[PDB]
């Protein structure tokens, strides 16, 4: 039995949920994780695309006894985490930066990923895009010229750590080539774009087996 | 521009993003910021009015895309505006002006008292008011992205959100049950499209996001329609005109993101305040 | 949590306690003591608002339950509180709170206005109001554990109450009268569920404690009460709005221990001030 | 005698025996075995009028015992009666005779004018009509083991049994869809009992067994009646007023038997003569 | 797979139905059996209770063609078949006797319990009673004093052949002692009482049993 | 001829009054006692259960007529009494204490158990439990494994005199062992819990014996 979590205070899961169903995976159990009794079930935890400034406020409560728990969980227990849109975020070292929206800021960032990453860069929210990608793997999963849903994403700017593996990029005809679209750094794995927007589940899939190995350690 | 290629299946996929969350009504920058920092996904933003100015009946009309551009650069979470209905060159404006999400509004005067926007023509996603599923389908229909419920906007009267909300969630669920030959003629009654009416019949569910709207003054008005299966909530009187905004605001928010939990909303209640006021002169 | 095991019996158990007894509506600690200082078996807590905000329509909804931790802590009688028709999440969190009854009350804004509460998923017993038989039983069909009438709240003028309590009392008294057969038709004219019509007919009488409320502003309107077959009342502004609410409670206390015996009724009525004022604007 | 120990469940049990089956309305002997003859589970008898008599308005009533008795001896099929609502004493009449199945019909002259029979009082199991779920649950209230929907008797037009059967189905899915706390309103509404809305809700149909009636003519209408979902079929006119009762008797059964199979009721149409002239003069 | 089928052309089935699906059992599959199409997927088949004179009749279309399958099925390829309440009736060799119900009768029954039996003797519907029983067998299923539901039933009155196995009796007081209440002969059971409106699912489990032994064959 | 009065200024009587009548004692009369006229005719009182600052200001009534007549009752003429739930506090010495609740609070009791006893310390009124319960007599109503319906009850805390006898305790798995469900002084007996709430009459045919004795004396 394997139970992967979804962070689900705010932002889009039912969809993330539903991508996971869509595996079709008999051992794979999904839940939502919205306290720290939830989170203590989880062998794996997404932390979906949403609003940050909200996300971390949600788990500001009692004193920042989830937020606690998620640092506990990603940084000492070394389980699998992957950060999406507003969770790749709130994975990353540096976050870029916050002028006014600063309130506890410093411990704002989960953590995770050794990268700088810059709120979504891109004008508003009537100019989000789609892409294909490419990708630095030997997984099963990613097969053919795949999509993405990069919808007013963030962008990360910097790489900090030779730990830090560049496992998809793509080159865009408006913010240069060889933009980071995925990284991953030991239990961590950090995408910018929405995996749950497009049909294919390539990115679920990936996260499971990470998660499955994790187990197995 | 336009929609219906896949940039739609593009709309739907960004307002997904905003279930689960409280979409706030600002009229200024420390409105906003209150907003932001209480953990709203985003702000819809007013026309800012005296009280004295209120008594009158003015013609409210979308507010002056200057106003948008100084509340949207002291803040990094999503910006809504308001275009009368019908009003397509309104919404022209605003959407050369890049935000978010446009509301074709009835709290705003009528435009046209005939159409509706054609949505369909525009980048920029739109969120409709309804009252009951037809007209939902009919906004949907038109290219809406989003639907709310109209409520009662200002009154801080939950009743009326209420209503419906049920309506919307029975006439789903009945539709859901009949059979194949039955789906026609209540599309008529509806006076909504059949192949919206199957889509739904499909989905099991309205087919795009769907908050409640007006007359939320307390966290547990909000759970209350968050129990009641709504994807999320806007808030705007119930908030500033209550005693104290930020803490009211903010546990707005937190009974949203928790609204199963009866320990949470009682927590987040506790000393809150006075709510708004209000109003019972229907 | 929730009831139809025997914590019902023993909710309808603790109930019974309250026979012979006043409830009297609160503002602050200073009248909880007055209350307590009277004999009242238990304190209902209201809203505070002023006389220059009670001209507005504002929307009233349930109390901060910070001021009834306050209210509560400092007298060791009865704590109830209200709640809006059909809100059910304002019932959650007051029971969280371990309130000891909850009111759903059509004094308050009807938050949903078709359904009532589903008052089985509670521990914490309900009271709610009625002003005939059919009403009543669905009142208790729905899971309430006390009714009372609801009179003409705040007009201290008795009419209304005495009505609603003549209604309830002939058609249980005819129904107990009816053959088998009939009882049917009974059901259906009465909109009530036969199950309890039936235990209405064996018992003789309503199958729930059951109170006066409404109007109440004089030892003699509650005694009066009280000789009609009630079990008990409840009193607000007939105490509070006289000239001497102190001297007021405790007589009315005392009317309703000895409501039978004119000496005492009498008695208790001398020098008694200026009762208040009232309202006979139907 | 009565029933609402386990005889109930007993009634019930005997009941379900008749699903799949055609009950035939007998004037005479002969009628009684061409019905047998064609495969109908039972037949129903009644008075016996010339077409003259037709004209007036005489007062129908249960038939004579003895023409009873002297159609049950030349056939082994099931045996139903009528009698008119309201009239126990016909009812107890009757039971005495030990015929198989009662039906308090509204096609009989009604003897009393607010009140049905208390069908629990019988160990013989009632049959009675309906046009929808309320009055459907209040005859089952009463004590009915069997319904039947009303049609419009003696027409030949299937149209008002269609619609009787549409309005109870879409009822009965839609009560399954509605939550836990809506369904008091509803109960409300329907003016039927609580308890068996509950548990048409948990058997996601009608708690007996639910016959068509009324109207039925060829066996295409019979069919259609069955592919909406009806256990059974009652035929009187469409069979006895047709060119060849014998052969659309029989086939009007094997149409029921196979209602699903559309290549079976071509062969039972072929050259079934005329059928019942009818009226639609609502 | 097992494959039981339940004739529907009228009677109590959907219990019948419900009743073997109250056995919960993995391999069984029930079916509604209308025609020889139907017929031809059956490992074993039970014609229930209803009328006869009836559900003879809806076997009679098209020039007895179900008819004759059902005495093909029953004597030729020996398949399981269970004869409950009308369905008994049906499979005796003499049936008591058709005093004007006579029409095509001696073909009226399918055969296969050579056993005289009685149409309902028993007054009329208004005095059908209940019953316990006993058992001649060391099937697993029957077990305590077991119920039944003699509803209006049929009366055997005559065992006719060794072959005939009297399967369970019961004592009456007002019917005399040692009534016939289930008969098998081979590959058919017969039963007078009605199995489908008791809880206990005993003859069904034991029907069953047949059904699966017969495929082993 | 035993007249036996129960206090009926409120509190939950005419269960208290029909559970005696459940005696079916041919000599035992049953009245309300609300006045000096009524507690003149009685042998034996029972004050019930209800709330106590309710029905000791019913007794506060003329200058405290009817408190003074029934301290003179349990003190002087030596009468019996039960004090159930509210009784039970209004019998006892030390009532655990009156923060706001005071009012002429020092007579507030009418005396007679000398005991120190808590107001309901259990949380509100959706907890209140039931019990079963244990027996120091050896009076022959008293007998299996009784039950109780301790319902927002007091607690004893205290025993303050060797005069005190406990008649009977029980232990929770919540409150400790041996908490004082029952206890005998004199003329006064005191019940923390609501006999009146369950079927059994154990405790009324107690009482009845006691009243009868007192006569007898």
């Amino acid at each position: 039995e394997i139970t992967i979590g979804v962070l689900s205070l705010q932002g889009d899961f039912e969809p993330h949920i539903n991508h996971f169903i869509k595996l079709q995976i008999p051992s794979l159990n999904i839940i939502q994780v919205r306290n720290v009794h939830d989170l203590g079930l989880c062998d794996g935890l997404v932390i979906p695309g949403g609003e940050s400034t909200t996300v971390r406020r949600c788990c500001a409560y009692e004193n920042d006894t989830l937020y606690n728990a998620l640092v506990h969980f990603i940084h000492v227990l070394k389980k699998p985490i992957w950060g999406t849109c507003a969770g790749c975020i709130l994975l990353s070292k540096n976050v870029e930066n916050i002028k006014l929206y600063s309130n506890f800021g410093n411990k704002f960032s989960f953590g995770g990923l050794d990268i700088t990453i810059c709120r979504n860069f891109y004008g508003s929210q009537n100019d989000s895009f789609i892409c294909s990608l490419n990708i630095i793997s030997d997984s099963s999963a990613f097969k053919k010229d795949l999509t993405a849903a990069c919808i007013r994403a963030p962008y990360i700017r910097e790489i900090l750590s030779d730990e830090v593996k560049v496992l998809a990029t793509f080159s865009h005809e408006s913010y240069g080539p060889n933009i980071i679209a995925a990284v991953e750094q030991n239990n961590c794995l950090g995408t910018v774009f929405n995996p749950e927007l497009l049909p294919h589940t390539a990115f679920q899939q990936y996260f499971y087996e990470k998660v499955k190995n994790y187990k197995y350690s | 521009d336009y929609a219906d290629n896949d940039s739609i299946l593009l709309k739907h996929g960004w307002c997904e993003m905003l279930k689960g969350g409280v979409i706030m009504d600002v009229k200024n920058v420390e409105q906003a910021k209150i907003a932001e920092k209480a953990g709203a996904i985003g702000v819809m933003i007013l026309e800012n009015i005296p009280s004295e100015l209120r008594n009158t009946d003015g013609v409210a009309r979308s507010v002056d895309p200057l106003k948008i551009e100084e509340i949207r650069k002291c803040i990094s979470i999503n910006v809504l505006a308001k275009v009368r209905i019908g009003h397509f060159v309104e919404a022209q404006i605003l959407e050369e002006l890049k935000v978010d999400m446009l509301d074709e509004s009835e709290v705003l005067t009528m435009a046209d008292e005939y159409n509706h926007i054609n949505k369909h023509k525009f980048k920029t996603p739109f969120v409709c008011g309804c009252t009951n599923l037809g007209e939902a389908l009919r906004r949907i229909s038109e290219g809406a992205s989003m639907i709310r419920t109209k409520g009662e906007a200002g009154t801080g009267n939950i009743i009326e959100a209420i209503k419906h909300i049920r309506t919307v969630n029975n006439e789903i669920k009945y539709l859901c049950s009949l059979d194949e030959s039955e789906v026609y003629n209540f599309a008529k009654k509806l006076r909504a499209p059949i192949d919206l009416i199957l889509l739904t019949r499909k989905l099991k569910r309205l087919p795009v996001v769907n908050f409640a709207a007006g007359g939320i003054a307390t966290p547990a008005d909000a759970a209350m329609c968050m129990q009641l299966g709504m994807d999320g909530v806007f808030v705007g009187s119930g908030i500033f005109e209550s005693e104290n905004p930020q803490k009211m605001a903010s546990s707005i928010v937190m009974a949203v993101s928790n609204f199963n939990n009866p320990k949470i909303l009682l927590n987040v209640s506790l000393g809150l305040g006075k709510a708004m006021h209000g109003n019972t002169a229907a």
